[PDB]
């Protein structure tokens, strides 16, 4: 996870829709949680089958 | 597996056998014809489906019919 | 060793459309589905490969073999009611004879005549 | 044999005379699709029960003191259902509904019809020919009370007069 | 039945994906599930039926609550004319500023306009206000989950109807005819008289004063006393203005005919009159059939009682009463034929007898109701013949039909495929040659060398109506006729005011054009239903393969061998004709969109030119009215038309990736995951993750279906956006 | 009682769910009452900090360049300033609880009963344990019983707020200033 | 609290939420080996 969560927040901060925002950083640490949540209950689900 | 049925017009002339690529079927000791032998398809467990049986027999209609069914992974072909 | 264990699996054949377990068994009694790979030190399932120092190719491990031994032996078991087959019809002794004066697979591959023909050498 | 109340038809085979209030009364039949009168009775029951409040509560809001308050004081029973608003009609629905689901394995079950357990200790001293009895006169009550609150209610939006208001 | 699914072994035991894919698409085919029992069946369809029912009820309430919510329906209502009728809002955090401000154009907040004719139908049957549709929207929730109890509640054991309960032929007839449609007609002509007509009329009948707000003021003694006329006089006057009492009758049963001058839609009077005399013709038909009462006819008497005393029948009908009874696909066909006659009747004549007030000036709602209908009873059609094809598979017994009707069918099945090919060949030889031939002396600058057949026969239908356009004096169209001087009793003044206005769509002006499209559209019906009963016929078995009817209704194909045998099965003509239906609906729909484009543009002439040949159709339809539809969305921005250009493009590549699994088969992808299998299992830190479910390419019969999926979705989606964009950017 | 049937009718109608303790059960009843309570908390802090304007620009919208089409209610209009940080506010509560959700300890309570997990036994006895219509006064302090107790209260007071405020024709915040004899505002 | 709220509320939970824990149990359903 400490390697993966890091690099993440690249894309969503440099790219995503608010990256010329003010905000951009914020918007992109909160898109890489979002992932990641996705990716857990990826996890979860697969280790349940 | 898949079913494969023999009818009794069959007359033994082992096409069949030499088609299929699994060894599912076999000839057998039978008076029926002249020949003195039937088909016979002991090893279903093995047979893929590929129908190569049906295109080898020579009667009108086919004495051996291969129906498909439930699939496994032997009759599925799977290396994996 | 039991002829039967490629049978004794869990497939239930259902009522149509079915052909069942035929002479061997439809299917392995192994469940395939088992885990990935796992570090090092550990096993990903119970018969698995230890990889050593490369778990990540445990599985290019084999732990499934055919010495010819066991070859034979089971050539022989599975066989058994084929040969007693043979012996019936061209007639203890007598098969000792013949599986051991030709072979067992010749003795598999003649005719009741024919071995009736080489009984008469002896 | 024949049906008593209709005496010129023969009694469906469902109305064996074990229910209480049966007179072999089912002239079209509809027992016969049912696979028992269990929830027939319940329903019967429900209703009924339901008409004998509201032709009481139909006659005390026309005739009758109202509790206190600017709402809660028209005598017309159809208004009174806006007037005294939604805030309390919802409370009478959600009881009424905790009741019901309260209830549910005994409506779709195999017990005694309208037997919920609200007895009153009434049925105790009683052998069953006297629960019978009982049971009797309860189904005729809500028999009577159904049409009569058909009635009430024709009354009262076909001619808007009173239900006490025989002129 | 220890796995997914559980209604079938053979599939749960399947190591593959497959038994994922199979089991969805097996969980409706209840027949075929294990331990299935026959009264099991009845009652689980019972039950889903009462599902369907709750989600149709759902999406009722669900229109109602989103135009009462978000919708403009009191502004159309106040001024149909020159308002857009709002479907729903919009709220997508994926839209621009630009798309948020062209989407929310004559508006404060984006929406979607409505072209599904609901505030015109809405607005004709006396809803006026957000609370009504409220109300309405209420009542259907409510609605639906009493249908959701009763599905759960019949499914309980004291409750599951028995097997003969849904074999009961006369009562269910008898309770259908007369209750679910001669009451509900009755009902029906009720709320048209106590609600919508008042509602014309300027005036508020609602649950607040039904009671004391007679709908005539003669009241019911003229109904009482068969002083029936009484409720026929005064009708709204030609001057009436809609919705106000300026001009206003108070006739409640009229016979008028065509359209109220205003509106250009039916008089509420006839409608109310129509489902008056429905309700009487359908009452006394649900009196037919014998119940419990000792009257009324038995439907096999009937049935064993028709057989022709020569023999060119054979049995005649001995056998069919038991074969309709006993098989739920027969009577699922014969139901999904007449819902498709019945929806291809609705698409008809709805554009040309306009029911709903303003219908007619919006366009764009109009070719959306048309086309819609249209694909739906397509649909239908195509279901009806391929659950005939499954009743012969799998309900048909020789021996109970023995040389009745249906079995003699089978007997000169040769005799009527052959027949049904040389109509089809013939019909596309000359009709594609006549095309051809125009296309080729209009590109040579010849256009007097054009074959052009003017539908005389059509046109005389026409005059016989009493369009005077064609100058044949026959029938209406003929003063002296025995026809005019009767009809003009009752409904033809009305009925020759509507047919001989060129601004109405009542038996529109016909010419070459006409006939050439005609000749078209009668080569997809034949050629649909050539595949269609080649397939139900040739479903038990053919010379290529006689016991057919052993391996189902669908299966792969039967190898390789006695030549190939690829698309043999029944399935097979369902997917084959699917694309002829697709092809068949597109022409009708094109015919009918592009003759109305023209009409609304002003100029029928282009239509009348250009339709005889190719090239006018591909330029002066497609190309031409391409236009706003492809700048929805440019370089230099975008407008609310964007959506329709997306989609347009959509359907466009769903269409193509369709042609991806109908063209390219299962070998060579089931050869590509193997690899894909291989490159996963050696993987360092991804075979740490391993399938529960053995990678398989799609099966023969699945990628069928997945392709003509792709393809029927690509072809519904491109044709919707066009026909929404370029009728609404144009007008 | 009419208790113990509804659960075990609840539980054989949906037992793949009940397995996990999801639906009326104690576990639920305990994880709800513990959020009622943290809300109460935060539903008192929200009443108090408008009331006294700790919010900034409390009425003012948030800019549409800035936060973007997300931030939107309907077209171009944007959320106020005080929504999004009561939204921000509980927005870090919702992250401490998914945490502890996602990867709880080997001691911790636990959302959902995990046969896997070492507190499995300890939540079992613990809910076996709770139960009845009254809080037990025998036990008091820190102590599960309480807990249950307390949690009960503040499922209770919600709905009361929420019915109160509906009746009343006012705001939950307005009731909940009015409960406090207008401590708030 | 207002009803024109509802869309920014709903709209994340009906196509967010709702698909991804639908397609959670369906996947945990199909990949149960004993299901019955
Ligand atoms: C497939 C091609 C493609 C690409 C490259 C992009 C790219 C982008 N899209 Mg678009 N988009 C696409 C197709 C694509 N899109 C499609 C098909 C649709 C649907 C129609 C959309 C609809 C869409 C919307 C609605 C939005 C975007 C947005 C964006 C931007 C932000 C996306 C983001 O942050 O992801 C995050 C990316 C990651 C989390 C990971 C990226 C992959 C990593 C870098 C691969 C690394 C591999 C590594 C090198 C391997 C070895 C490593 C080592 C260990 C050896 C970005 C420029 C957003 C935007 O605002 O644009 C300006 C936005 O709002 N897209
Ligand atoms: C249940 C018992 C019951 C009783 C005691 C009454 C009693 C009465 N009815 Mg009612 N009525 C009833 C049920 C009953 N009704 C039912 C089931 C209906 C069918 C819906 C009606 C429909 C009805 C009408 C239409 C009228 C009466 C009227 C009357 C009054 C006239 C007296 C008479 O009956 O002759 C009287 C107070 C008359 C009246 O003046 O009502 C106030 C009258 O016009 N009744
Ligand atoms: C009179 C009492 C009555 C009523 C109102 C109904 C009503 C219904 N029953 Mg029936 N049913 C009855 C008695 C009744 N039933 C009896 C006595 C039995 C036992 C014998 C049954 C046994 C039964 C079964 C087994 C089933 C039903 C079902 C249904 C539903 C059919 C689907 C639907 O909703 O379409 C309603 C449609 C309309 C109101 C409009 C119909 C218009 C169509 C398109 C025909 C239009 C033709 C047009 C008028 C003229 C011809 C066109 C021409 C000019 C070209 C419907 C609610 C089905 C169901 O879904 O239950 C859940 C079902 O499976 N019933
Ligand atoms: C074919 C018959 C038919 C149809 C389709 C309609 C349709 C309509 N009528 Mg009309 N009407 C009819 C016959 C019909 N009517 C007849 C015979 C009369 C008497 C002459 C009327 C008199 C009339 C009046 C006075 C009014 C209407 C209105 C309407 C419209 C709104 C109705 C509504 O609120 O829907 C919602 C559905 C319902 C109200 C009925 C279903 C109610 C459900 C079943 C309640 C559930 C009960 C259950 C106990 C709930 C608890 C249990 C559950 C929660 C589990 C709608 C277009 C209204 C309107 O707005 O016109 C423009 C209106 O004011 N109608
Ligand atoms: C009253 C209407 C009705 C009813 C009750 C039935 C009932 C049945 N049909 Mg029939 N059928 C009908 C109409 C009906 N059909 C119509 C209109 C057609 C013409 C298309 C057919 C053609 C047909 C064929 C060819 C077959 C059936 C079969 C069946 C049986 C099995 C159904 C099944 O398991 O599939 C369940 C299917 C699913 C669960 C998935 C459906 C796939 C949908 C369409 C995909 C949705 C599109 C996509 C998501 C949209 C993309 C959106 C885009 C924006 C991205 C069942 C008895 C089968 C059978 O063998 O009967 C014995 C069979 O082979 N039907
Ligand atoms: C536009 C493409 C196209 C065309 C022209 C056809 C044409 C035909 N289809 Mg086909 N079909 C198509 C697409 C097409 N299909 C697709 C996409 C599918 C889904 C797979 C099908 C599936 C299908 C089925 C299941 C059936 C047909 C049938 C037919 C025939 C119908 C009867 C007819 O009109 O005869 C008239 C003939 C034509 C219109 C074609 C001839 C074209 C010109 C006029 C001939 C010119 C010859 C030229 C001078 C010689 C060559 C010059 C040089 C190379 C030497 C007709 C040949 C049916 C059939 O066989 O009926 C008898 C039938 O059952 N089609
Ligand atoms: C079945 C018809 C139907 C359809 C297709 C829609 C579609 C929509 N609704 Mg609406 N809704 C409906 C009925 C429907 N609604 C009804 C009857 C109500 C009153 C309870 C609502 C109350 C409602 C509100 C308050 C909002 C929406 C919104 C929306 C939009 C976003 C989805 C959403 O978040 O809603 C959430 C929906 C609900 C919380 C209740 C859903 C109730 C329906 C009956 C569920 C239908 C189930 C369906 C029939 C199952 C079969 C489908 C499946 C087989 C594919 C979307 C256009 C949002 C919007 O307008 O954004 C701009 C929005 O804020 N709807
Ligand atoms: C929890 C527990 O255990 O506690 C126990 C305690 C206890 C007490 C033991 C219990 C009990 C028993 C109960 C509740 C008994 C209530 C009985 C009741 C209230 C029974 C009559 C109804 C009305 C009738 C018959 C009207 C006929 C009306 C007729 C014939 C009319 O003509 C009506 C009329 O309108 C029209 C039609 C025409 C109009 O012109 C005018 C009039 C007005 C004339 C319970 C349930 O066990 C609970
Ligand atoms: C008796 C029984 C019957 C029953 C019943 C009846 C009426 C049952 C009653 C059920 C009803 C009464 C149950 C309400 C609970 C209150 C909820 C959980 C409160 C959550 C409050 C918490 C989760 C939320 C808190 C927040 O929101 C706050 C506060 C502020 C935010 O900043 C922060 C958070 C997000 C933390 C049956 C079943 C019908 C049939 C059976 O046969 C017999
Ligand atoms: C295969 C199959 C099937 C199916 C079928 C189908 C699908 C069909 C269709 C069919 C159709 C779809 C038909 C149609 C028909 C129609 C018609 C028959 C019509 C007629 C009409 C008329 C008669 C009219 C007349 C008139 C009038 C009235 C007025 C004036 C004008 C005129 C003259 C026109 C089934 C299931 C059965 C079973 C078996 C198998
Ligand atoms: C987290 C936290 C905490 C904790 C807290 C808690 C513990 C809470 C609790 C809370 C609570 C615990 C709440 C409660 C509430 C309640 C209420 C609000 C109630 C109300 C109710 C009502 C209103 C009632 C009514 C009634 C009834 C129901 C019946 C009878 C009658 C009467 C009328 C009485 C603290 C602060 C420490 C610290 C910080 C953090
Ligand atoms: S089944 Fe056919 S191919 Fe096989 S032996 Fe008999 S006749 Fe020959």
């Amino acid at each position: 996870g400490l390697a993966h969560g890091y690099f993440l927040i690249g894309p969503f901060a440099q790219l995503g829709p608010l990256r010329n925002s003010d905000i951009g950083l914020l918007a992109g640490f909160l898109s890489t949680i979002g992932l990641i949540l996705i990716l857990t209950l990826g996890l979860t689900i697969y280790g349940a089958a | 597996s898949h079913t494969v049925k023999i009818y009794d017009t069959c007359i033994g002339c082992t096409q069949c056998v030499r088609a299929c690529p699994t060894d599912v079927l076999e000839m057998v000791p039978w008076d029926g014809c002249k020949s003195g032998q039937i088909a016979s398809s002991p090893r279903v467990e093995d047979c893929v489906g590929c129908k190569r049986c049906e295109t080898a027999c020579p009667t009108d209609f086919l004495s051996v019919r291969v129906y498909l069914g439930a699939e496994t992974t032997r009759s599925l072909g799977l290396a994996y | 060793v039991d002829l039967d264990y490629g049978m004794k699996n869990s497939y239930v054949p259902a009522t149509g459309g079915d052909g069942g377990q035929g002479q061997f068994g439809a299917q392995s009694p192994n469940d395939w589905r088992v885990a990935g790979t796992s570090p090092v030190g550990e096993t990903s399932y119970a018969g698995a490969a230890d990889g050593g120092e490369e778990p990540w190719f445990a599985e290019a491990i084999s732990t499934v073999s055919l010495d010819l031994q066991k070859a034979d032996e089971t050539l022989k078991a599975f066989t058994k009611d084929a040969a007693a087959f043979k012996i019936e019809e061209f007639a203890d002794a007598a098969m000792e004879e013949l599986v051991g004066k030709l072979g067992y697979s010749k003795f598999l591959e003649m005719s009741t005549k024919q071995l009736m023909k080489t009984w008469g050498t002896l | 044999e024949m049906s008593k109340s209709i005496p010129f038809l023969t009694v469906p085979e469902k109305l064996d005379g074990s229910m209480a209030g049966d007179v072999g009364f089912d002239p079209m039949g509809l027992s016969d699709i049912q696979t028992d009168l269990n929830y027939a009775r319940w329903a019967e029951l429900k209703h009924g029960r339901i008409c004998m409040l509201a032709v009481v509560g139909m006659v005390w809001q026309e005739y009758g003191p109202h509790l206190p308050g600017d709402a809660y004081a028209t005598k017309d029973p159809w208004e009174a259902i806006s007037s005294v608003g939604f805030a309390s009609n919802f409370q009478t629905l959600l009881a009424i509904g905790v009741v019901e689901l309260a209830n549910w394995n005994k409506y779709y079950g195999d017990g005694t019809p309208g037997d919920i357990g609200w007895t009153g200790g009434q049925l105790s001293k009683m052998n069953d020919a006297q629960i019978k009895t009982r049971m009797e006169s309860e189904i005729v009550h809500c028999r009577l009370a159904m049409i009569a609150f058909i009635g009430a209610t024709h009354q009262t939006f076909l001619l808007h007069k009173g239900l006490l208001d025989f002129s | 039945a220890t796995k997914f699914p559980k209604f079938s072994q053979a599939l749960a035991q399947d190591p593959a994906t497959r038994r994922i894919w199979y089991g969805i698409a097996t969980a409706h085919d209840l027949e075929a599930h294990d331990g299935m029992t026959e009264e099991n069946l009845y009652q689980k369809i019972f039950a889903s039926h009462f599902g369907h029912l709750a989600i149709i009820f759902l999406w009722t309430s669900g229109n109602l609550f989103h135009v009462a919510w978000q919708g403009n329906f009191e502004k159309w209502v106040s001024n149909p004319l020159k308002t857009r009728p709002i479907a729903h809002s919009i709220w997508d955090p994926h839209f621009g500023e630009s798309a948020l401000k062209a989407f929310s154009k004559g508006n404060t907040y984006p929406v979607n306009i409505t072209f599904s004719g609901l505030y015109q139908w809405w607005y004709t049957i006396g809803f006026r206000t957000n609370q009504e549709l409220y109300k309405g929207s209420i009542g259907l929730l409510l609605l639906a989950s009493v249908l959701l109890i009763a599905g759960w509640l019949h499914l309980q054991p004291k409750f599951r109807p028995s097997l003969s309960w849904f074999k009961n032929n006369e009562s269910r007839l008898n309770h259908h005819l007369s209750g679910l449609l001669g009451f509900s007609s009755l009902a029906w002509t009720g709320h048209l008289v106590h609600v919508a007509i008042p509602a014309s009329r300027g005036v508020h009948v609602g649950w607040d004063n039904f009671l004391t707000t007679p709908p005539h003021p003669a009241g019911l003694t003229p109904f009482f006393t068969g002083n029936w006329t009484v409720y026929a006089e005064n009708p709204d006057s030609a001057t009436h203005v809609f919705n106000t009492s300026e001009g206003s009758g108070t006739a409640i049963l009229t016979f008028l005919g065509g359209f109220h001058p205003q509106t250009q839609s039916l008089w509420l009077s006839d409608m109310a009159h129509h489902h008056l005399a429905i309700a009487v013709v359908f009452i006394v038909a649900g009196h037919m059939y014998r119940t419990n009462f000792g009257i009324g006819h038995n439907m096999k008497e009937i049935l064993d009682a028709h057989r022709p005393p020569g023999g060119r029948l054979g049995a005649g009908h001995v056998g069919l009463f038991e074969t309709i009874t006993n098989s739920l696909h027969m009577q699922l066909g014969l139901a999904l034929a007449c819902l498709g006659v019945a929806t291809s009747l609705t698409a008809q004549h709805m554009y040309a007898l306009t029911p709903y007030a303003y219908l007619s000036k919006d366009f764009t709602t109009e070719a959306a109701l048309y086309t819609h209908h249209q694909y739906i009873a397509g649909f239908l059609m195509v279901g009806a013949f391929a659950h005939g094809a499954i009743f012969f598979v799998r309900d048909y017994d020789p021996e109970l039909n023995k040389n009745n009707v249906l079995a003699r069918m089978l007997e000169h099945k040769e005799a009527i495929i052959s027949h049904l090919s040389w109509a089809s060949l013939f019909l596309g030889f000359h009709t594609l040659g006549l095309y051809i031939h125009n296309d080729t002396v209009v590109a040579f600058g010849q256009p007097e060398k054009q074959i052009l057949f003017e539908p005389l026969f059509a046109e005389y239908i026409q005059a016989a109506s009493g369009k005077a356009v064609y100058q044949f004096n026959v029938l209406l169209a003929s003063s002296t006729s025995p026809a005019t001087a009767a009809g003009n009793q009752v409904w033809l003044p009305g009925w020759l005011e509507a047919i001989n206005n060129p601004k109405t769509d009542l038996f529109l002006k016909i010419g070459p054009g006409d006939f050439l499209v005609h000749h078209a559209i009668a080569l997809g019906l034949h050629v649909t239903a050539l595949i269609l009963v080649k397939g139900a016929l040739d479903a038990r078995g053919s010379k290529l393969m006689p016991d057919k009817k052993d391996f189902g209704y669908s299966f792969p194909c039967d190898g390789p061998g006695r030549g190939g045998t690829c698309d043999i099965s029944a399935w097979d003509a369902f997917y084959l004709a699917m694309f002829w239906m697709l092809n068949t609906i597109g022409w009708v729909t094109f015919y009918w969109h592009w003759k109305h484009m023209t009409i609304w543009g002003g100029n029928p002439g282009q239509f009348d030119e250009s339709s005889n040949y190719i090239m006018g159709w591909l330029r002066d339809y497609l190309w031409l009215n391409s236009s706003p539809l492809i700048n929805g969305y440019n370089p230099f921005g975008m407008n609310n038309l964007s959506v329709w250009s997306w989609m347009f493009l959509f359907g466009h590549l769903i269409w193509a990736t369709g042609f991806m699994f109908l063209i390219s088969w299962r070998g060579y992808w089931q050869e590509l995951i193997e690899t894909l299998v291989w490159a996963h299992e050696r993987t360092p830190l991804a075979n740490l993750i391993r399938w529960r479910d053995k990678p398989v390419a799609l099966s023969i019969v699945q990628a069928r279906l997945v392709g003509l999926v792709h393809f029927s979705v690509g072809y519904i989606l491109t044709y919707a956006a066009f026909v929404i964009a370029s009728t609404s950017g144009k007008f | 009682s009419v208790f113990d049937d509804a659960v075990k009718d609840w539980a054989e109608e949906y037992p793949q769910f009940a397995a996990w303790g999801w639906g009326p059960s104690v576990q639920a009843e305990i994880w709800n009452g513990r959020h009622a309570m943290f809300g109460w908390v935060v539903m008192c802090a929200c009443a108090y900090a408008k009331g006294h304007g700790l919010i900034p620009d409390a009425d003012q919208t948030l800019d549409l360049k800035e936060w973007g089409t997300l931030a939107t209610i309907s077209g171009k209009n944007t959320i106020t300033n005080e929504r999004a940080i009561i939204l921000i506010a509980n927005v870090h509560a919702l992250m401490v609880g998914l945490a502890a959700t996602i990867s709880p300890n080997s001691f911790a309570d636990t959302l959902l009963l995990d046969p896997n997990h070492p507190m499995y036994e300890w939540q079992m006895e613990r809910n076996s344990k709770l139960g009845g219509v009254m809080p037990n006064l025998g036990k008091m302090g820190v102590t599960p019983e309480a807990e249950l107790a307390n949690g009960r209260m503040a499922m209770m007071g919600i709905i009361t707020c929420i019915a109160y405020s509906g009746i009343q024709g006012q705001s939950m915040i307005d009731t909940i200033n009015e409960w406090v004899g207008g401590a708030y505002f | 609290m207002a009803a024109s709220f509802l869309p920014s509320i709903l709209v994340p939970l009906v196509g967010l939420i709702f698909p991804a824990f639908s397609m959670a149990l369906f996947f945990l359903y199909v990949q149960t080996d004993d299901i019955a």
